[PDB]
């Protein structure tokens, strides 16, 4: 028998076995029978083996990501603006109409929604989901 | 303090008869009761807001921006009402992490976009292009 | 002015709605029944959009003032 192949005996003749290719998610290391690959891994191309199967994950030069990026760039040169012109003209009439301090917080929250995009965007990699 | 932030390589939940087809995904937990949970009190924070928004509905003028605040709120609403059905209808799907990560990003910039235009912008365009009636 | 923009709005956020909805299936038996049920709840709730802001307004002050 070839590998990857499994042996069966006739009852009565020692010669002349059977050959037997198994199954996909086996492999055959007793050579008269193929084991089980756990569930991280993979029969290898032999079949009397195990590989590691592939992780994947979403990464950054995907379709998937390029818009929100993108997005998320946008809006946060926008409100680095605005916060800016703010900043500048603090003592305008118009300002000190707007409520300044929870105009403030409003700002803070839209820079927050811009970064929790990128955030989200970035990796799995612990201290990212905290 | 319930449970430090671990993540999950789920080697298997997508295995397939075809052995070179397996594949793992790397996640951590959050599964989607979590987005629910910890997207729960700003929804509520916002339906209250509405709430009054709609209880204050005119004003003498005195009290500007009331009129700007109910346009945003609106809006608002109306961006999370659609982001519901797409949430609990990609649950069963073969590309649901993306669908779902890309839909809560694009959410989350659409409502900070919308606040951001509608309440600043025109503050913005007189104080630069017309300084004479600041 | 604002009615149109309105409208375009409701509208936009629904067909963006819609696409995800749509081309991502559990590809399973009841997928015919789901695809179905999305087009036409989608085109009825942009149809009921237009009707609603363009026009009711007007009929309910032309009837009750
Ligand atoms: O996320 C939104 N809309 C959206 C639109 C297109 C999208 O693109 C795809 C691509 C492939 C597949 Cl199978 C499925 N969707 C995706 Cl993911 C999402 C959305 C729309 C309205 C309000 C809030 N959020």
């Amino acid at each position: 028998c070839k590998p990857g192949e499994r042996k069966k005996t006739v009852k009565g003749v020692p010669c002349c076995w059977h050959c037997e290719r198994c199954e996909g998610y086996n492999y055959q290391v007793d050579e008269l029978s193929c084991e089980l690959c756990p569930l991280d891994q993979r029969p290898n191309m032999n079949r009397t083996g195990c590989q590691l199967i592939p992780i994947i994950k979403l990464e950054w030069h995907s379709p998937w990501a390029v818009v929100p990026v993108f997005v998320a760039i946008l809006g946060i040169i926008a409100t680095t603006f605005v916060i800016v012109t703010f900043v500048r003209y603090n003592d305008t009439p118009i300002v000190r109409a707007s409520g300044r301090e929870l105009s403030y917080v409003l700002l803070t929250g839209i820079f927050l929604c811009y970064s929790i995009t990128f955030l989200m965007i970035a990796a799995p990699d612990t201290i990212i989901c905290s | 303090v319930v449970d430090p932030p671990h993540i999950i390589i789920d080697y298997g939940e997508q295995r397939t008869l075809d052995p070179e087809k397996a594949r793992g995904v790397l996640k951590c937990d959050i599964s989607d009761l979590s987005l629910i949970c910890s997207l729960g009190y700003s929804i509520l924070l916002m339906v209250t807001c509405t709430v009054y928004a709609i209880k204050t509905r005119g004003v003498p003028e005195t009290f500007n921006e009331a009129k700007p605040i109910g346009f945003t709120m609106y809006t608002t609403c109306i961006i999370w009402l659609a982001f519901i059905p797409i949430f609990f209808g990609t649950a069963q799907s073969a590309e649901k992490m993306y669908i779902q990560t890309t839909t809560l990003t694009v959410s989350m910039s659409l409502s900070a976009s919308v606040s951001l235009g509608m309440l600043y912008m025109p503050k913005v365009y007189i104080i630069i292009f017309h300084p004479e009636q600041n």
